[PDB]
Order: structure tokens, then sequence, then C-alpha cells
């Protein structure tokens, strides 16, 4: 009743995927966080992220279209 | 509700910074609202950011707007598909003058494919399509705000994700063929997640039925919303912890190989136990070229038995099957792997993922609303060597 037979297809790939598949971002709201260096200055983040190396890190989000880069601002 | 707001160079430098040390490829996206009085993209501030990027070595690919299909509602302004590609062109003109003149460009980032954000993709591919290395769209279930428990376990759900997927491939084989196409930003739940479930142990039949049927389908990367951050569906919490979605993650990353294969139920049920098949991670020190790894959803609300075809019945199997810890149940945020809780062993090391062998010929077991990898030893698949 609950025993289930699978079929498999392995004759060649399907596809490919890249090896960054699983990637994550970070949401553009987050840089206007004022602890935003402590964040991401973080070394049990940056231990966690190394963990789902390689892959991709998007920094993007609705705030993408509303931050404006300032080479003055400290 | 949105304004604008100024960056510096201490804030680029944090997250390239990050991302160098974490062994993570950066993606920035670009600020499309900057418009000339012709509603032509106004590149200058772009310059900006690039000089300096280039003037400090970074190796960075790039984007251009997000959701330009919602750019009327959000800001009042209106851009085409057509207008958007120019936007790409011009975009890509300043890369190859710049001092990584290869870098990589993608786009648009749209929401998912609704008629209107369909015309908008077409036109954009038609317009641009040239210059982006890969077509970048999003996707969510569901609005986080009224999003239920029941809808995070039912396969009616999760099954709308295909439509969405064929929709893309048919705009994209019908303007640029071939063209890679990535999911640029996805998650459970928009508004920032659904409260109390989109950090818990049942995010992750929706989490991994993505990876599982993007991956079958022809998506080449996922991006999952967010690693880190203010909404309910980051990986890792404001404690810096991670959550369940984290784990899964790691074991994902850990288990399954770029060959994307097949698996399927016979009898015909497609509905609440998923299955997917890829070669394994040629990566993982344990497992040889050849092996396979299985991944597994079962969203019945009895224990399941899966038994393995010939020729690999009688093979070794290594399970790793991911349960919550309780009291919480599906609504925990912690879980364990083969009935051990995952946890940092500290903040510099991450633990090691214990499998737990099978008896050889043993059918896989798979309880109620739970999901398991299953990595098939000495598989001897000739497409995974
Ligand atoms: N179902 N469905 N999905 C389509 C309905 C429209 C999507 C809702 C509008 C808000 C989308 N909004 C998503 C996200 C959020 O609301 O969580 C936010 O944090 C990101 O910054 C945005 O790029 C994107
Ligand atoms: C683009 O924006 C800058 C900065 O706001 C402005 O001074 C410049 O004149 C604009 N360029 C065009 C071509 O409209
Ligand atoms: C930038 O990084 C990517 C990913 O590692 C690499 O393939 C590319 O060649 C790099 N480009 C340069 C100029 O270093
Ligand atoms: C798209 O928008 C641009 C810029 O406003 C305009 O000049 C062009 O004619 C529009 N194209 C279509 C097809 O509406
Ligand atoms: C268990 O699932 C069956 C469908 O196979 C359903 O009819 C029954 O109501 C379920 N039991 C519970 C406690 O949800
Ligand atoms: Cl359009
Ligand atoms: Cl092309
Ligand atoms: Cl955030």
């Amino acid at each position: 009743q609950d025993v289930v037979d699978l079929d498999f297809f392995t004759q060649e790939p399907l596809h490919l995927v890249s090896p960054s598949f699983l990637s994550v971002t970070i949401d553009a709201n987050l840089a206007t966080d004022p602890r935003f260096l402590i964040l991401l200055g973080s070394p049990k983040l940056r231990t966690l992220a190394r963990g789902l190396s390689p892959a991709y890190l998007r920094f993007g989000g609705t705030k993408t279209d509303f931050l404006i880069f300032d080479p003055k601002k400290e | 509700k949105f304004k604008n707001s100024t960056y510096s160079r201490s804030s680029v430098d944090v997250l390239y910074t990050f991302a160098n040390c974490s062994g993570l490829d950066l993606i920035f996206g670009l600020n499309a609202l900057l418009r000339t009085a012709d509603l032509q993209w106004n590149s200058s501030n772009a310059q900006l950011l690039l000089d300096y990027c280039s003037s400090k070595g970074y190796n960075i690919s790039w984007e251009l707007g997000n959701e330009p299909n919602s750019f009327l509602k959000k800001a009042d302004i209106f851009i085409n598909g057509s207008q958007l590609g120019e936007d790409f062109i011009q975009l890509h003109k300043l890369l190859r003058k710049s001092t990584f003149k290869n870098a990589k460009l993608y786009g648009p980032d749209v929401g998912q494919p609704r008629r209107k954000t369909a015309k908008m993709l077409k036109s954009f591919l038609k317009a641009g399509g040239e210059v982006i290395d890969s077509v970048t769209w999003h996707h969510y279930y569901l609005n986080g705000r009224t999003a239920t428990r029941e809808d995070f376990l039912n396969p009616d759900v999760l099954d709308i994700f295909i439509s969405s997927v064929q929709k893309v491939f048919q705009v994209v084989e019908s303007t640029r063929p071939g063209k890679k196409v990535w999911l640029g930003q996805t998650s459970s739940a928009y508004g920032g997640g659904a409260p109390l479930l989109s950090d818990t142990f049942a995010a992750g039949f929706m989490w991994l039925d993505k990876l599982g049927l993007s991956a079958r389908m022809g998506i080449e990367v996922v991006m999952r919303q967010v690693f880190f951050g203010a909404g309910n569906y980051h990986l890792v919490d404001e404690n810096f912890d991670p959550l369940p979605d984290y784990w899964l993650s790691l074991l994902f990353k850990k288990l399954v190989g770029t060959k994307v294969l097949m698996a399927s139920v016979q009898g015909s049920k497609r509905r609440k136990l998923r299955v997917y098949l890829h070669c394994t991670n040629t990566d993982n020190p344990r497992y040889k070229e050849g092996d396979l790894t299985l991944y597994a959803i079962n969203l019945h609300n009895v224990t399941k038995y899966l038994r393995l075809p010939y020729p690999f019945s009688n093979k070794q199997v290594d399970k790793y099957l991911l349960r919550p810890l309780g009291p919480h149940g599906l609504l925990s945020k912690s879980v364990q792997l083969n009935g051990l809780t995952l946890k940092m062993v500290d903040d510099q090391t991450l633990p090691p993922l214990m499998e737990k062998p099978l008896r050889p010929g043993s059918s896989l077991g798979l309880p109620a609303f739970s999901y398991s990898f299953f990595v098939i030893r000495n598989a001897k698949v000739a497409a995974c060597i």
C-alpha cells in the first residue's frame, strides 16, 4: 500500500546546471541598514556563506532602482 | 513608499569583501530609474561606480534594474521593453570600455510571466538580448501576508511553478534561442516572506521542489532570496543562526551534481511524492565518479517506502533524511539530519554532515512530511563519469 517503485532515466544528462546552480541574494535594501558594515563583516556569517561556495551573490531588490552611488560619502 | 538613498565607497567595499572572503561571485544591480529627459537611461552614476570598482580591481558582474515590469506602480515611470534593451546595449558598451572588458551582464530581472511581463520580456530580448549573458526572471509562489501552512504543503501550489518556467522558455525560444535562463531572485512568498512559515522546516518543501523542477526544466542558476536580511525567507536569521533552509541548501550543495537526470514514480501519482535525480557532486570526497544522488519529498501524511530500479536495487545507499526538531514540528526553526540536530561546531566551523548507510537492497523510507537525499554508491552510471 505504501511501497512505491521508482523509474530512472540515466542514459545521458538531460541538462547541465552551473556549479553555482544554488545561488543566493542580498536585498539592496540591506545597504540602507546603519549596521551594514557590522553585518557583512561577521565572521559567523562569512563561515555560513563559504559553505555555499561556489555561488553567485546577487545584490539587488526593489531598492536597486532607488540607490545612487555617492563617491563623497564616508 | 520608495525613496532615493545614497551609498558609499565603504558600502561597496563591505559588499565586495564579504563576497570575496566567502568565495562568492558578486552580481551588482545598477539603478535603471536614472533617466534623461527623453527617457533614455542616464548612465553617469553607473560610470562613477564602474570606474571606482575598476580602480579597486573588483571582478564584478552586472545587472540593470529590478522588476522593470513594476516601475509604473513603484515610481510612476513606464519604461517599455524595447527602451530597456537599448539601455542594456548602452551599459554593455561601458563595460567593454572598462578594465574588465569581458564582464558579464544579466537581465532584465522581470517578475514572473503575466501577460504584460511576458510582453516586456519579449521586447527586451528582441532589442537587447544580444548583450546579455543570461536571462534573469523572478518567482514567488504566494503573498507572505496571506500564505497558509496548508499552502506550503500543497502540491497544487508547488505545481504552479511549472507553468511559469514553461512560459519563460516560450518567450526565450521565440526571440533568443538557446540563451541561458536564470532565476535571478526567488523564494516562497513575497512581502518579505510568510511569518512563521518561510523561516521554518515547512519552507523546505517549496525550496527543494523549486530546485528540483528548475534543474529538470533547464534553468541553469537559481538565486535564493535571501541569504541574510530582514525578510522571513532568509537562510540565516538576524542572530547569524542558520535556519532549516540553510542546512537543506548546504546538503544540496554537497551532494547534488551538475548533470541532471530524471526520476518518476510508477502508477503515475505525480503529486505528493516528488522525486529528482542528478549525478552525485564530483567534489564530494566520499563518493566517486558514476554515483547518483536521488532527492525526494513526501507530502503524504504517512511514510512511503521507495524501491530502486534495476540495476541499482542492491547498491549501498547513503541516506540524508531531514526532520524537524520538536516541539514545533513543521514550524520548527531547527532541523535534524538522520536524528542529529544540525548546528555549528563554532563560529568558524560547520559540522560534518553524517550519512546513514542503509541495508543494501532495502526500500528507502521517507516519513510523512519530510525530504531526503539518497546517494547510490557504486552506481557506475556512464553518463556521470
Ligand atoms: N504570486 N506572485 N508573485 C507575483 C506578485 C507580485 C510580486 C509582489 C511585489 C513585490 C515583489 N518584491 C519582492 C520582494 C518581497 O516582497 O519580498 C522584495 O524584497 C524584493 O526586493 C523585490 O525585488 C520583489
Ligand atoms: C545625468 O545625471 C547627472 C547627475 O544627476 C546630470 O548632471 C547629467 O547632466 C545627466 N545627463 C544627461 C545626459 O541627462
Ligand atoms: C572574473 O571571475 C570569473 C569567475 O571566477 C572568471 O571566470 C573570470 O575569468 C574573471 N575575470 C578576470 C579578468 O579575472
Ligand atoms: C518605447 O519607449 C520609447 C521611449 O519612451 C519610445 O520612444 C518608443 O517609441 C517606445 N516603443 C514602443 C513600441 O512603444
Ligand atoms: C491522511 O491523508 C488522507 C489521504 O491519503 C486523508 O484522507 C486523511 O484525511 C489524512 N489524515 C489526516 C490526519 O490529515
Ligand atoms: Cl513593454
Ligand atoms: Cl544572442
Ligand atoms: Cl534586507
